[PDB]
RNA sequence: UCCGCGGUAGCUCAGGGUAGAGCAGCCGGCUGUUAACCGGUAGGUCGCAGGUUCGAGUCCUGCCCGCGGAG
């Protein structure tokens, strides 16, 4: 639908403060009740609405996850320490989408620092599904992917971690991607694991998640982790193997629920009927990669979040001491956030260094090393995003029950792969969301390989209560 | 394998000040974790990769007024970030 | 320096209510033992100095010593 809306606004049927009005009345409207947005692009939006030229995306709006940089916006990250900072630079990704038209229309709500799987670690307020109210829209990018399956945004940018973008896409019944590391700029991303983070675009097409990658993704002189390759994403115009061959995880395969089991056979016979070669592969370490996450994750963490005292921007809890004040201006943090926090100093600190952070390590590298041999054998990789669709409020509340949901794509993040999370089918009402994943740099590869999927099928995307 | 004394330890080097509530609390939970993580396997590493880095030419980009800059701070003084004393 | 296990007969180690067992020692028995064994018996700064308890080898505060481990 994106795309659409771009081609009614270049033939002059509409124009881009059109396009605004109708979404900005959506939300104010909608969004009250679904709790999708913590901030909102104020006077600067009709303002800015109504001095564009027909740019690649001038009619376009989009909903940007509150970890992510936006200058002049409220940027909190869903934390009490950051609640009234508002950056003075932007972030590059969003920099870019803003100088090829598009426009800022809110922030999204998110666990605080992204840490969370629910959103319901938001220091504001949970956001609610759209297919069911009683259930969570998953985290961290809860809020984006919230956003999208109410068509409150045709486009949205989310945070992955440890799966922080592709479990609540799976969850709202969208399409979520990440990155190969270094292919999305991180600058401007108050991120948490910055050996694991990427922004990630999502979007209610795969057609718009080409838009987004091509515009936002690209080599930045300030992010010295970025890599340089040009995007051209947009060029899925299929001359698509036929016949690549797909491997199927065995690990993932069992422990899922009976919706996500049919998903996934269903998908199989699909990709078949594509004249791809379909064959179970083995993962060896990938079960026991979430463990290794929970501890070189948590590490970068303590180290990331130990800026923030109430010295030069955060809030001040006012000690009226020296580190009486740091310390209790940090006492602001959530549960979630000291627990991780702890669990990073404990793993660096002398005397446990090498005993784990040093054996995680080593693990990680295991990981990418299978992996490698992984795709000598294979060119595409097959799993579930999670076992099952969303949960409801309240029923994954132990801190260990709440780090399985990343179980199947915690692995993405330690190898760097690019994974997709798409639209698979139902159980019920709840979405259900399968996860894709290629070889490092063939990014373009993933997509197109879900627009022969998203095509085969009519289409496995409902718009629990959308409109333009 | 975690005593009440290396969560005072760990509050301590994060500068993480919790309620005697939390303390008990985030103990059971730590405790959980830690044992969830130890489960992870050693194994082997091989040669640290190759080095591929890149370095910034020593060009001069344009900085920040201090007017955005003081805007961020809680408390500012004179041109300054005004912080307590030690 | 920190951390984790240790310190009990001589030697090597068992364990909130006489502090114990086999090795050797003592007494008694046995003509083929290979680390002989059978009975009986003797053997103590439970680490040291302070607490809780009616009662502490056992629990809890500090220190001495040994081994091991950390970028
Ligand atoms: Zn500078």
């Amino acid at each position: 639908l994106a795309h659409e809306i771009r081609a009614r606004v270049a033939r002059g049927e509409v124009s881009p403060l059109e396009v605004a009005q109708a979404y900005l009345k959506r939300v104010q409207e909608l969004d009250p009740g679904l709790g999708a947005f913590l901030s909102l692009n104020e006077r600067l939006l009709e303002e800015a609405e109504a001095v564009d030229p027909g740019l690649p995306l001038a009619g376009l709006v989009v909903a940007v996850k509150d970890n992510i940089a936006t200058r002049g916006l409220r940027t909190t990250a869903g934390s009490r320490l950051l609640e009234n900072f508002v950056p003075p630079y932007e972030a590059t990704a969003v920099a870019r989408l803003k100088a090829l038209g598009a426009l800022v229309l809110g922030k999204t709500n998110l666990d605080e620092f992204g840490m969370g799987s629910s959103t319901e670690h938001s220091a504001f307020f949970p956001t609610k599904n759209p297919f069911d109210p009683d259930r969570v829209p998953g985290g961290s990018s809860g809020g984006s992917a919230a956003a999208l399956a109410a068509d409150l945004a045709p486009l949205a940018l989310g945070s992955d971690t440890g799966g922080s973008v592709r479990q609540p896409a799976a969850f709202c019944g969208v399409y979520g991607l990440k990155p190969t590391y270094g292919r999305v700029s991180r600058f401007g991303l108050i991120a948490y694991a910055s050996s694991l983070d990427q922004i990630g675009p999502m979007a209610r097409s795969v057609r718009d998640l080409a838009l987004l990658m091509d515009a936002a993704a690209g080599p930045d002189p300030l992010d010295a982790t970025s890599l340089d390759l040009p995007p051209r994403f947009q060029e899925a115009l299929e001359g698509p193997l036929p016949p690549l061959r797909l491997g199927v995880v065995r690990e993932a395969l069992a422990g899922n629920s009976p919706g996500v089991e049919r998903a996934l056979e269903e998908a199989l016979k699909v990709f078949r009927e594509l004249g791809l070669s379909v064959r179970e592969v083995s993962w060896p370490s990938l079960p026991q990669a979430l463990a290794a996450y929970y501890i070189l994750a948590p590490a970068e963490a303590s180290s990331n979040l130990a800026r923030y005292d109430g010295t030069l921007y955060g809030r001040r809890a006012a000690g009226e001491e020296v580190e009486g004040m740091m310390e209790a201006t940090r006492a602001l943090f959530g549960l979630e956030v000291k627990r991780r926090v702890l669990v990073g100093t404990f793993v660096l600190s002398s005397g446990y260094y090498e005993a784990y952070y040093g054996r995680a390590q080593a693990f990680r590298r295991r990981l990418k090393a299978e992996a490698q041999a992984l795709f000598r054998e294979v060119d595409l990789l097959l799993l579930p995003t999670t076992p099952h669709p969303a949960f409801p409020f309240g029923a994954r509340r132990d801190p260990l029950a709440m780090y399985r949901e990343d179980l199947y794509t915690v692995g993405a993040n330690l190898t760097g792969l690019p994974a997709l999370s798409f639209p698979a089918g139902f159980e019920g009402h709840l979405p259900v969301g399968l996860q894709l994943l290629a070889p490092w740099g063939e990014d373009e590869r993933l997509l197109r390989a879900a627009l022969a999927f998203e095509e085969a099928t009519a289409r496995a995307h409902l718009k629990a209560p959308l409109g333009e | 394998e975690l005593s009440p004394e290396l969560l005072r330890k760990l509050e301590t080097l994060a500068k993480i000040r919790l309620s005697p509530e939390e303390e008990a609390l985030l103990l059971q939970d730590l405790k959980r974790i830690l044992d969830f993580v130890d489960a992870l396997p050693r194994v082997e590493e091989g040669g640290a990769e190759e080095a591929l880095g890149r370095l910034r030419e020593d060009e001069p980009r344009p900085s920040l007024p201090q007017a955005e800059a003081l805007a961020l701070a809680p408390e500012a003084e004179d041109g300054f970030f005004r912080v307590p004393p030690v």
